[PDB]
């Protein structure tokens, strides 16, 4: 009668509530600082806001209606108090006996949380409001919001392999586009630290910007073991590719400003592969990016080039990527280490 | 290290 996902989530939160238990308010007491109505007011705003966006229309999001708004939002409400108390519990501080004030009085985790357990109901129900909308309406940020899908992955394993899988998935959304608009708080954090970005081997052999680059690195090694794979490159091609894709990180950062992560990836690939005797054509790339799940064709189609005006990949290459990356690429007419 | 190519159309 109802989907395997709609009827998963209802057992996860069988016989739960859309409060603290014991065991939670226990561990809230200990607390020098009890959370408690700060988690509550935080639960209280979010669910307003949600509701009003729920409930009115915009022209790409009709509206809909408040009694299914209060179901969706009370089931997200217990799987909140469910995952805090696994987090909590399993916290270091939790088993040393040590105060959890500090831990428990951050707000974008909580604010965090309630929004990925909004989108756990939602797309359990094959909702029409797509990620980004929930963090959108919660004004919240996608450099910070990020943080907290491991957290969730790790913290219930009654979740579904979709439900994992889809939370992977808005992960990476965050982790190739969502993260570097303009208006995004990775610059602000770039910004405190002399706007140096961290190289490859300072964060993957603990930093906001460390644990954002390391994911970012880990995710664009992964997509690019697959491009090296089915264009047949040489190993130490793919070495010097991905120099270039931590060049363009690095010393060209403004290059992502509303921008994707594998237009300048595939960039990376052309000038590398151009450069060397291993000359591989956009066209041949193209064919086996397009099989890669994050491809969607505005990638190469639809790249911004000066701001508006959009052009293609090709003419983001010539008009803008290889006057800044040239000097570079033309030392091969010292290499990064590549991860797993 | 211009590309020459017009389009990327062709798949």
């Amino acid at each position: 009668e109802f989907t395997q996902s709609v009827s998963r989530l209802q057992s996860i939160v069988a016989g739960l509530k859309n409060a603290p238990s014991d065991q939670l308010i226990n561990i809230f007491e200990s607390c020098v600082r009890n959370p408690v109505e700060n988690i509550m007011k935080i639960l209280k705003g979010i669910g307003e806001t949600f509701c009003q966006h729920y409930t009115q229309s915009t022209d790409e999001q009709p509206g809909s209606h408040i009694d299914f708004a209060v179901n969706r939002l009370k089931l997200a409400e217990i799987l909140y108090y469910k995952i805090l108390e696994t987090v909590m519990v399993q916290e270091t501080r939790r088993l040393h006996g040590m105060d959890m004030s500090v831990l428990l009085e951050q707000d974008i985790f909580h604010r965090s949380l309630m929004a990925c357990c909004l989108e756990i109901v939602l797309f359990a129900y094959s909702s029409p409001r797509t990620f980004p909308w929930i963090i959108e309406v919660l004004n919240l940020q996608p450099f910070y919001f990020y943080k907290v899908i491991e957290v969730v992955i790790r913290s219930e394993e009654g979740l579904s392999r979709d439900m994992v899988k889809h939370l992977n998935s808005i992960e990476e959304q965050i982790l190739e586009s969502l993260a570097w608009s303009h208006d995004s708080a990775l610059w602000e954090a770039l910004q405190v630290s002399a706007n140096k970005v961290p190289t490859c081997e300072e964060v993957i052999f603990t930093g906001s910007l460390a644990l954002f680059y390391r994911k970012v690195y880990h995710l664009a090694s992964v997509r690019l073991r697959d491009l090296c794979l089915k264009l047949d490159v040489s190993n130490e091609l793919r070495r010097k590719i991905w120099t270039c894709f931590e060049f363009t990180l690095v010393h060209c950062p403004d290059l992502m400003k509303d921008r994707h992560l594998d237009q300048l990836l595939l960039c990376a690939f052309y000038i590398m592969a151009k450069v060397t005797k291993e000359e591989r054509t956009f066209q041949e790339i193209m064919k086996s990016y397009r099989n890669q799940p994050q491809a969607n064709s505005h990638v190469y189609r639809s790249v911004l080039l000066k701001s508006e005006e959009r052009g293609d990949l090709i003419k983001f290459y010539n008009t803008i990527y290889v006057g800044r990356v040239k000097s570079f690429a033309l030392k091969y007419d010292p290499l990064s280490p590549f991860p797993h | 290290l211009v590309c020459h190519e017009v389009d990327l159309d062709d798949l």
